[PDB]
């Protein structure tokens, strides 16, 4: 079976600099390879074909060329909205097969989250649980550091995050950090709070709410 | 127009099969072959084999030999692939293609093999808060507890899409999933404007709408 | 070195500065062993003298007629002639190329079997060919050639013409050919040996010759002609289809032996021909005036 | 058969058999098949019992993988003709394994230049039995 190997595994860049992605097969394959880009919750679009050739639709930026076993994929002058992750794919002889992606990530200047809290429902708390919400939105870099504090208390624990996937327009980020306790520790205390810190603050960013009021 | 319309995600148990469809439009079907194409979780891609649905004749990947079996139906332009005796391993996105350079794909059909039951989730409000920007407000809703994967999440029946962040799930140590679905909206619409998240999980048959105000 | 017929051989020489050539062994023929010369073309200088003679060949000097001799009378005689191969390639010197690497030029009149080919060559002097073919190279089907010939010449500088005549010994014009002829020519200059060849389909190589009879029937006359006599027969099954052409948009193209044109003053109508069914060579136009 | 529909419809065959033609186990009709004019006079049924033969060779192959399969054939194609007229004309007469994608062209053109061949041999056939027959 012939192995696509691509690299480099990941990519930073900034929009309008030229990029070069690279695709090697492990026997020659002429020009039977193709490329794909595939963005979060997407299937695989197709963006160049044989090596070479346009596809109609596609952005004149992207363009291709090798022919054998070493490949290269060139986007001009990158834009946000080529963040994803791109495919090298043997069109050539049995088994098809892909390469392991290389993803696109875009630098964009830096930008601070808003930083929202929600408390738990009452719907929710009838059934024993209390899930507390803070949302970080539309910032960049991804790492920030969210804790949680009951009372004045850092907890420890009893919390996760979930973050999407770089936006296509705004190349930023946004986070959720869910705190869940048990509907009698949360009706035990008053005060809730995440405290956000990320490159874009000078000081850290706290959001509060004391319960029922 | 070309339209490759895959079937609704499965909950399979160990040891079962299970059948999945892909409902091409808009070409001659007989014309090209129709690939399937496997995609686990956050990983690469896989190809499975192809029917060719003139004379029905099949390729497969020696890797899925006896795990795949592809036919099609040239009355309804319907292609299929059937899985057999099925393990963790086959849990993932299971995808069709026409031939690779007419770039068309269908959605994906997302297989989960476990001995777990189903479970929908309960839906709850993240509600915009009287204390907001700056004019912005931010409200949203909680997807609890539900399995397997995946839920559909919509704002206003399709409406509102500007600003909605939904979050991918996280799976709990209970062995349920969880996410939450958020959108941001003018602080200045929330008397007005009513807000309502849809929520659909499919292998449960759980449709919920769930409408979201502010508090009291 | 390998036979190219009775008495004649081909040393193949890797050609490039300072040799180092291919030794070869002569022996003559004869049962005696004794008072036994050498001697090389027409020369009577004697170069050896034993039943063998041992040559580094090396040059075209190395090459030409060698014969053995004893009291005072020939015994027999051994042409060497030379294949040289260039940075991996055999030469082809001889013959003009007529396309890439196309030497030969092949036509076929009809379905019959029979063909001709032709080439071309800068050399006046001192040439010999020999021509071989047989439909298909695995099991090979007889084909008999005739001698090759001069045919023609021609000014650029010279230029003369070589053409050759072939027929498959048990044709089948009707059936759907399935393995192509193959043509080899061995060329000769001096003691310079190269080989070309071809490989076709008779099917591909079809040119009917002018359709025939052509005559004018003013009433704007009704042209008429006839099937050339050397196209297939019957012509029911072997069809052509035909282009009349006016000269002095201006065309018609018709299946019939008929048609009916605007003869203007001081023009000719000219009549071609093409096989009905498949998309071979047009004939030579034949020609009438108005 | 009707030797008239079948003479029209071989000769556009040759027509479809060419249209596309670039700048450049299989049925063959032999000699022993008696298509030639003495054979089809004795006894015609063979001939086209090796036609009709041929004709359904052809289609199988035109529906195969190695033309419905990558590189993709344009839509300005006329296999998809070819292949309806070789089934127009087979139903006249009487009412193969996965290829490699690299290969595909090439096979795509051999077949092509063996069908020009085969449907010129039907079409002498048909058109001598419909002025003879």
């Amino acid at each position: 079976d012939i192995v696509m190997t691509q690299s480099p595994a990941t990519l930073s860049v900034t929009p309008g600099d030229r990029v070069s992605l690279s695709c090697r097969a492990s026997q020659s394959i002429s020009d039977y390879l193709h490329w794909y880009r595939q963005k979060s919750h997407e299937s695989p679009r197709l963006l160049i074909k044989y090596a070479s050739q346009s596809i109609s639709g596609i952005p004149s930026r992207f363009s291709g060329s090798g022919s054998g076993s070493d490949f290269t994929l060139s986007i001009n002058s990158v834009e946000p909205e080529d963040v994803g992750v791109y495919y090298c794919q043997n069109g050539h002889s049995f088994p098809f097969t892909f390469g392991s992606g290389t993803k696109l990530e875009i630098k964009r200047t830096v930008a601070a989250p808003s930083v929202f809290i929600f408390p738990p429902s009452d719907e929710q708390l009838k059934s024993g649980t209390a899930s507390v919400v803070c949302l970080l939105n539309n910032f960049y870099p991804r790492e920030a550091k969210v804790q949680w504090k009951v009372d004045n208390a850092l907890q420890s624990g009893n919390s996760q995050e979930s973050v999407t996937e770089q936006d296509s327009k705004d190349s930023t980020y946004s986070l959720s950090s869910t705190l869940t306790l048990s509907k009698a520790d949360y009706e035990k205390h008053k005060v809730y709070a995440c405290e956000v810190t990320h490159q874009g603050l000078s000081s850290p960013v706290t959001k509060s709410f004391n319960r029922g009021e | 127009e070309v339209q490759l319309q895959q079937s609704g995600p499965e909950l399979v148990k160990p040891g079962a099969s299970v059948k999945m469809s892909c409902k091409a439009s808009g070409y001659t079907f007989t014309s090209n072959v129709m690939h399937w194409v496997k995609q686990k979780p956050g990983q690469g891609l896989e190809w499975i084999g192809y029917i060719n649905p003139y004379n029905d004749g099949t390729k497969y990947n020696e890797k899925f030999k006896g795990k795949a079996t592809l036919t099609s139906d040239k009355s309804s332009s319907t292609a299929y692939m059937e899985l057999s005796s099925l393990t963790s391993e086959d849990s993932a996105v299971y995808y069709c293609a026409r031939n690779w350079d007419v770039a068309y794909w269908g959605q994906g059909t997302l297989v989960t093999v476990s001995a777990a039951s189903t479970k929908g989730p309960s839906v709850f409000p993240l509600a915009p808060s009287s204390k907001t920007s700056g004019g912005t407000a931010a409200l949203g809703c909680l997807v609890k507890d539900y399995f397997p994967e995946p839920v559909t999440v919509s704002w206003n029946s399709g409406a509102l899409t500007s600003g909605v962040h939904t979050f991918p799930a996280v799976l709990q140590s209970s062995g349920l999933y969880s996410l939450s679905s958020v959108v941001t909206v003018p602080s200045s619409s929330l008397g007005t404007q009513t807000y309502i998240c849809n929520v659909n999980h499919k292998p449960s048959n759980t449709k919920v709408d769930k409408k979201v105000e502010p508090k009291s | 070195i390998w036979e190219l017929k009775k008495d004649v051989y081909v040393v193949e020489l890797d050609w490039y500065p300072d040799a180092p050539g291919e030794m070869v062994v002569l022996t003559c023929d004869t049962p005696e062993e004794d008072g036994i010369t050498w001697t090389l073309d027409q020369s009577s200088e004697v170069l050896g003298s034993g039943k063998t003679l041992t040559i580094q060949v090396k040059e075209f000097g190395d090459a030409g007629q060698y014969t053995c001799h004893k009291g005072g009378e020939v015994l027999s005689h051994s042409l060497l002639l030379l294949h040289k191969k260039e940075d991996g390639i055999w030469s082809t010197d001889i013959l003009k190329d007529q396309k890439n690497k196309t030497f030969l030029r092949c036509e076929a009149k009809n379905y019959s079997g029979r063909f001709t080919c032709w080439w071309l060559t800068t050399i006046s002097t001192d040439l010999t060919f020999s021509v071989k073919s047989s439909r298909g190279s695995s099991d090979p089907q007889g084909v008999t050639c005739g001698a090759a010939t001069l045919s023609a010449e021609r000014v650029r500088n010279k230029e003369y013409e070589y053409s050759v005549e072939c027929q498959e010994d048990s044709a089948c014009p009707a059936a759907e050919e399935s393995l192509p002829i193959e043509v080899m020519v061995d060329a000769v200059h001096k003691l310079k040996y190269e080989q070309y060849t071809s490989s076709f389909f008779i099917r591909d190589i079809i040119k009917p010759d002018p359709p025939k009879n052509l005559q004018l029937k003013p009433l704007q006359v009704e042209v008429s002609w006839e099937y050339p006599d050397t196209w297939s027969t019957p012509h029911s099954y072997f069809s052509l289809t035909f282009c009349v052409q006016v000269q002095g948009k201006d065309r018609v193209f018709t299946d019939k032996t008929s048609a009916t044109v605007i003869c203007r003053k001081n023009a000719s109508i000219s009549v071609r021909a093409q096989d009905r069914y498949y998309s071979s060579s047009w004939s030579e136009w034949a020609s009438v005036p108005c | 058969p009707a030797w008239t529909q079948c003479q029209q419809l071989s000769q556009k065959l040759c027509t479809l058999a060419w249209s596309a033609h670039p700048l450049v186990d299989v049925p063959h009709i032999q000699c022993g098949d008696g298509c030639d004019p003495q054979g089809l006079r004795d006894n015609s049924q063979f001939c086209l019992q090796r036609i009709h033969q041929g004709l359904i060779f052809y289609e199988k192959l035109l529906g195969s993988d190695i033309f419905t399969g990558e590189p993709s054939l344009l839509p300005d194609s006329p296999v998809g003709q070819l292949h309806a007229s070789l089934l127009g004309l087979s139903q006249l007469l009487q009412p193969l394994s996965p290829s490699q994608p690299w290969q595909r062209l090439l096979l795509r053109f051999k077949i092509l230049r063996s069908l020009q061949a085969f449907v010129a041999v039907a079409a002498r056939v048909f058109a001598h039995g419909a002025a003879t027959l």
